[PDB]
């Protein structure tokens, strides 16, 4: 998974 | 600026219906107008600024990512020269994306930070300095990139202290501040243990802070922890 | 044209790359300065072309009828009179779409159909033309739009007449230029008994003549017709 | 379903 940002 | 003609009002109501059709460059260009009005923004309307602006740099930055590594890829040993269009088209792409940080940046520079006394407006002001410094980070290579990381980093400082002493644990802004200066130290500072460190420390808080909230602060703040737990389980 | 001084052969190495990070408007960009070097286009490169104004303009049109679909139920009995914002955003959109298709249309004219002699070129650069005045269609409601209506109309058939007469019954452009044909017959010329009997012809057609292909030239065929029979479940 | 088009 792309590690997530917000 | 193009929008100088156009009523704030108008704008903002643009800017909801360029989001319904997902046309975000429009969105973009139409909070900027809207900020340069001079006025402070509502909450409401700072959302509409960070989600326009977002989704165009986000596709801006996987759009360099896919030429960076065709990029890296024409630079292994036995790669058929191809010329100099891969770099130049990356390049391109690059500037272009370096263009809408400094253009936002801009605008937080002149005048939204320092117009910002309420926490919730400053914090949010503040992470997204941070975030589009990053941006700029991971692009960066030169003379300057350390002072660009450092750049992000005292944005995100900043927004961190004031978060800490002003909002609850559970503030969706204070979550997802700590979320992106998390990855902020993860994959641009080098610092995979404090990456971790702060984004479990930030769930375990909130996670005793549930117990205040409403049924629908509940769904807001538990959507943002499961985004921190999603990072530890992949870092860890 | 910005493009004037790159390489033909760049342009198209960055058509390729902008394709690879879904960046169409670049994409087209690239092959409209590859298109006025004057050349004619390989069959590689012709769909470089359509595909790259394909997408752009696809997603100019999924905007506009999000906001024509705003705009109708604004206009509804009982709705809030909201000002000029929801017609003038939609009018916007409608503009930059419709320069699109001018300058699609104006590829074609100069000098791209006037050079095409194989069935292969003429077909698929008639079948554009035939595409781009029907989102001109689309979007039409003047003195004119019959004439636009037309122009699409003469243009699709002038290449149904030379695709029946030089290429087989399961060649994808063939059978790519039936599907929208149809489709024109279907929801701007108000024939559906049209659409569905050409999408069935069509399909019937092809499917005869299936025994004849390789492998590779079966899969690329029964792919276009399977929206052949798409289109003929939902019609009918 | 969006009718077919290519
Ligand atoms: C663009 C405007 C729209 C779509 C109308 O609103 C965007 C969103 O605005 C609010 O959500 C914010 C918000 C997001 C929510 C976490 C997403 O909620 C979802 C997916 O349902 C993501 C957005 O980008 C936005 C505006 C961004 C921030 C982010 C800003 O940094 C500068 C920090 C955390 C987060 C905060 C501000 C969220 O409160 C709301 O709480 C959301 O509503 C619900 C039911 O979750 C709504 O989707
Ligand atoms: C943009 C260039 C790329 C992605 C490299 O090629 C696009 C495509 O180019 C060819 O496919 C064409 C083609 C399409 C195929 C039906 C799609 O094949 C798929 C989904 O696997 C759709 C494209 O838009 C394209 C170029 C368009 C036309 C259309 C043009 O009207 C003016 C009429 C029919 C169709 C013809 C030209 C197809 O032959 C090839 O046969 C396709 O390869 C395979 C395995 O199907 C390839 O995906
Ligand atoms: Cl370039
Ligand atoms: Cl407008």
């Amino acid at each position: 998974q792309w590690r997530k940002s917000l | 600026g193009a929008m100088g003609s156009m009523e704030r009002a108008s704008l903002i109501q643009k800017a909801k219906l360029a989001e319904q059709a997902e046309r975000y460059e429009d969105m973009a260009a139409f909070m900027k107008g809207a900020v340069e009005k001079g006025e402070e923004l509502s909450c409401e309307e700072r959302n509409l600024l960070s989600v326009a602006y977002k989704n165009v740099v986000g596709g801006q930055r996987a759009a360099w990512r896919v030429l960076s590594s065709i990029e890296q890829k024409s630079n292994e040993e036995g790669s058929e020269e191809k010329g100099p269009e891969v770099r130049e088209y990356r390049e391109k792409v690059e500037t272009e994306l370096q263009g809408v940080c400094d253009t936002v940046l801009g605008l937080l520079d002149s005048h939204l930070i320092k117009e910002a006394g309420d926490a919730e407006s400053r914090v949010f002001y503040l992470k997204m300095k941070g975030d589009y410094y990053r941006y700029l980070a991971e692009v960066a290579t030169g003379d300057d990139k350390k002072r660009i990381i450092d750049s992000a980093r005292s944005a995100y400082q900043e927004a961190m202290d004031i978060s800490k002493k002003e909002m609850p644990p559970t503030n969706p802004i204070r979550l997802g501040l700590a979320l992106n200066f998390s990855v902020f130290h993860y994959e641009i500072a080098n610092s995979p243990e404090e990456a971790i460190s702060l984004a479990k420390t930030t769930f375990d808080e909130a996670m005793a802070d549930l117990h205040t909230l409403s049924e629908d602060s509940y769904k807001d703040s538990t959507l943002i922890m499961q985004l921190l737990r999603d990072n530890l389980t992949l870092w860890t």
